[PDB]
């Protein structure tokens, strides 16, 4: 609602880690882990993508899987 | 040399 | 030997797109697709991920697999 600020990025605070995801709205979005903070939140990757490449990478390179 | 394999980026909706 | 061909980065291309990844060294590596060159080559991840961060990101972008 319009009082929820700062959510996010908005939070300022320091990335650590990509924790989980969520496609529910259409546009994807990270459950994003924030150094020294209990509290995750969702972020939209393209935002992700944008501030924490590489955040955004070491997350996907955890969850890279090969198959046969 | 230039075979790659297949590979995919598991996710698991939390919804 | 001293005169080898630049591989990779070292050719001072721009990159394209990764065309595919694999892990067999023990080390994570992408064939990376340059621009305007017919010549795709293996390039170190750690190194795609600094130099070209977008590029290794659509990469695991168009192969998300939601499992559930």
């Amino acid at each position: 609602g319009a009082a929820d600020k700062p959510r996010g990025f908005a939070r300022g605070l320091d990335p650590e880690r990509i924790i989980g995801a969520t496609d529910s709205s259409g546009e994807l979005m990270f459950l994003m882990k924030w150094k020294d903070s209990d509290e995750a939140d969702l972020v939209l990757a393209k935002e992700a993508n944008m501030k924490c490449p590489q955040i955004v990478i070491a997350f996907y390179e955890e969850r890279l899987t090969w198959h046969s | 040399p230039h075979r790659y394999r297949p590979g995919t980026v598991a996710l698991r909706e939390i919804r």
